[PDB]
């Protein structure tokens, strides 16, 4: 029931953990991002994204969050974290798509903060997002 | 600025890959990682080890007297079950089963075919779980005995009076409350003589050890000042020293301490504290001679790892590790033409009392 | 598909760092990881070991022929260094060492946790060197045995004639070239009894095993059809199947193989092949049950690890390592020619005579 | 008469077992030889005055004075105490078993009365001569304050040896850097007087206990 | 002894042959 590490994945994750414990956190984040890319497994992406968010970087956080959300579609928290991170970069249609995907499974949802993040973009994007939100309301 | 062991981790990854891809039985990663942890803990020094769930649980039952049982300790004699000892003042042992009882069947299976340890484990179980056993005595008809499993406190110190005015305290093992027990015993001990003890023969022969705090507590119970033992280790918290409260129930009575070849660290602590301080006469064989105070660090899981955090030093500053205590009298087990060594200790105590006069 | 066990890897890394931080001696990460490798290999399978660069070089070429050794072949299946077999014609056999007894300490050093390879290496020494072994006999009181190690040179085969028409072939150890000696002994015996025999009590007891090729040769000598042993293991090259040549110097003599608790892998191979192919009658006690085959796997750079790469199988589905060889007739060795000495041999010879008589002419 | 020994690094054993004109000086001779064999005042001297028929009274007085420097040895003519004590101050444990008769016990007598020594062993044999106190040697004999009947002690050899941590592979080095003693074969090169004779072993053990607890 | 030893050969022989 448990997957098996490849040689390279095992070695990279071991050295990443050692670097993270020795305070060389950048090495850990880079190795974890690469392993999330390759393995595509949920847990590796989970650890990578938590590390990235702790550090506070944006690009690695976004990539890892997308990989995590795609690797664990069941995990609603993954979906909302990916939507939030994407919204940090100025993209919101995918954010609302992910919010709708979460809406299938009951749980905590993030709408007000994402609306605030999307109200500052170009007028066309905000108008389209508001139309989509109204249509979803008609759908609920 | 210390670089990570990149090449060494490369070799480790290659070794694990080959071991998983060559070993005949399909072995999953978790097993090999656990084995590696056990290995890098055990291969440093003999005493350091990795304690799993069951090992950690049984060690916790060891270092704390209370454990789940029937209040009875038993054993096997030439393949026959016999009752050894019912622990006094324990609800599970209140049944007062007859000594030497031979339990034919336990938990629906005869005692035959399973080792004494397996039978004890069958008797052992979660507290509050009733059990039924089948016993036959003197060839009579078998009968069913109902017992109630419960948490029983196990005494670690046994007290006796050998000669009027002289006592005897044997410390089977050091447990969390052992120190306290010793103190209590001392009080009642003097009560047995109406408040006057001419001597005492502490028996630490074959005492595998135990918690350091209990050893310090017993030493202080027999001491009235000075440092008892101080530990040294690389980390900051390990560096530690202990003291002795002025109060002493012993009443400065003459003390003879017995040390055998099986007197391990914890008993060696008391022996060295009472020897390096001119407070008692050691007599016997060289102790096992290990000093390394270990710590049971709890992991994120229930299992924990035991590691040699520090060594300990006697008040004189000499470390007893790897060399052991050398008893002053140096008596060896022999026969006189039952316990020859204890008889020699009592004779020495009586002679010292006489030559001390009043 | 499945999730990686990243939790266990994280736990291992944190354990390593905590061990480094909270230890007495200043221990670097390299030593910790090397110990991790050694201990994972040890815990996985006792016979397996991690032969490093110097050990690999030592294994590549034999150091010297002067070194002797006690001779006993041991196994760590019981948690201690258990004596699987005291080889015949060796000081260890002449002493009180009996197969199945443990070895707690050697020359005063306990062997509760040390690897089998380390204990064996410490066992070997210069010729005539004294040594003291603490042996726990069937869980009894430990006792000290003093022995003088010396060079070991055991004659492979020994052919006697217990009675006109009945032979007896003792195989001390399956050294190299054992096949040639066994065949020559069979030929000379056949000459001794005018080119005909009524029985041959092949005595493969207290045999610490040896070269698998020689064992296959011996099993071939008595067989003309079927396979002797076939291996199984996960790697692609693990499987190795052996065959029996039609030629046989046995001459269809009825056979009785004696199995004692000291039997080893090669002796187990011969016994199991002969028993399963219905060509023999096992007569001694139960075997030991060692069949694993260890192959040194080269590592990345001048290192290797000896790991149990496959295990043997008798021609049937029975695996010798799992259950050993179970003889058809169990006769417990005891005191009442070689027949008059031991009970097993006398029982076997009497059975052979009775079978010959009752088969008709 | 005298015969010295060294049973331990600081526990001499000055057998006498006979009194004569010579022993008066030979006692001091062997005492000096013991002092040189072990530098400084010994930890305790075992004066095995056992099975001693006796001898010249004045030699007994000389030995007594060589052990103590004050008091009257015996009164009946009394013998005083000189200021010179070649014995310095060693805790003296004289032995009396039943052969201690007349002159021999005199040497014991004064000692037992001056507290300078402890009379270990079985009761002694016991004009007229009196010990320093009113008690005599013929009225009731010498009664040792510690009675240790003679016996034989035979140590039992253990087939299995309990390994020490020096044997365990890769044990941590000693804390102070001192050498680690391995657990090799242990045996007595010569049968010591202690294990052969029970009374002497008891005396030596009592001396060791007295020294460890009480100063000297 | 004699009878008992033959008893082992009485059936021990047959089982070796089988049927």
């Amino acid at each position: 029931k448990y997957g098996s590490f490849s040689e390279d994945s095992l070695y990279s994750l071991l050295v990443a953990e050692l670097a993270g414990q020795r305070n060389r956190f950048d090495i850990a984040l880079s190795n974890y991002v690469v392993q999330a890319q390759k393995t595509r497994d949920p847990g590796v992406s989970e650890r990578a994204f938590r590390i990235a968010e702790y550090l506070g970087a944006d690009q690695e956080a976004l990539d890892t969050s997308l990989l995590w959300a795609r690797s664990a579609p069941d995990n609603l928290d993954a979906q909302r974290a990916a939507a939030i991170q994407l919204a940090r970069a100025g993209r919101y249609e995918e954010s609302m798509v992910y919010m709708e995907k979460v809406l299938n499974g009951q749980g905590d949802t993030h709408f007000d903060f994402l609306a605030l993040s999307a109200a500052e973009t170009d007028p066309d994007t905000r108008a389209g997002l508001l139309q989509s939100f109204d249509h979803l309301l008609k759908k609920y | 600025s210390a670089p990570l062991p990149l090449d060494e981790l490369r070799t480790f990854a290659e070794v694990l890959d080959r071991v998983k891809a060559a070993y005949v039985e399909p072995v999953d990663d978790k097993t090999l990682l656990e084995n590696a942890i056990k290995g890098m803990l055990s291969n440093l020094d003999p005493h350091s080890a990795y304690l799993g769930p069951e090992d950690f649980a049984e060690l916790q039952e060891s270092t704390s007297g209370e454990f789940g049982g029937l209040g009875i300790e038993v054993g096997s004699e030439d393949g026959f079950i016999k009752v050894v000892s019912p622990i006094d003042d324990t609800p599970a042992a209140r049944a007062g089963i007859q000594p030497g009882d031979l339990i034919v069947q336990i938990d629906g299976k005869p005692t035959k075919g399973q080792s004494m340890t397996e039978a004890v484990d069958s008797m052992r179980g979660k507290a509050g779980s009733p059990i039924t056993l089948t016993i036959v005595r003197d060839g009579g008809r078998p009968f069913d005995v109902e017992l109630k499993r419960a948490i029983i406190k196990v005494k670690s110190v046994k007290s006796q009076v050998l000669e009027p005015g002289y006592a005897y305290l044997r410390i089977t093992q050091f447990q969390v409350n052992t120190g306290e027990e010793v103190v209590k015993a001392l009080n009642q001990l003097r009560k047995d003589n109406k408040g006057r003890l001419k001597g005492l023969v502490l028996d630490l022969r074959n005492n595998p050890g135990g918690v350091l705090q209990s050893a310090v507590e017993v030493a202080d119970a027999f001491l009235t000042k000075g440092l008892i033992v101080y530990t040294k280790g690389r980390i900051a918290n390990s560096e530690l020293r202990f003291s002795a409260d002025p109060a002493d129930p012993s009443d400065k009575v003459p003390l003879v301490v017995l040390i055998n070849g099986g007197s391990a660290a914890a008993a060696e602590i008391v022996a060295g504290a009472l020897q390096d301080q001119k407070r008692a006469i050691l007599m016997g064989t060289d102790s096992f001679g290990k000093g390394s105070v270990q710590t049971v660090l709890p992991l994120n899981n229930d299992r924990a790892l035991k590691l040699t955090t520090a060594l300990y030093y006697t008040p004189n500053g000499r470390s007893i590790q790897a060399q052991g205590i050398v008893p002053d009298i140096e008596v060896g087990r022999a026969k006189v033409t039952s316990d020859y060594q204890l008889s020699q200790a009592l004779s020495l105590l009586k002679g010292l009392s006489v030559t001390r006069g009043n």
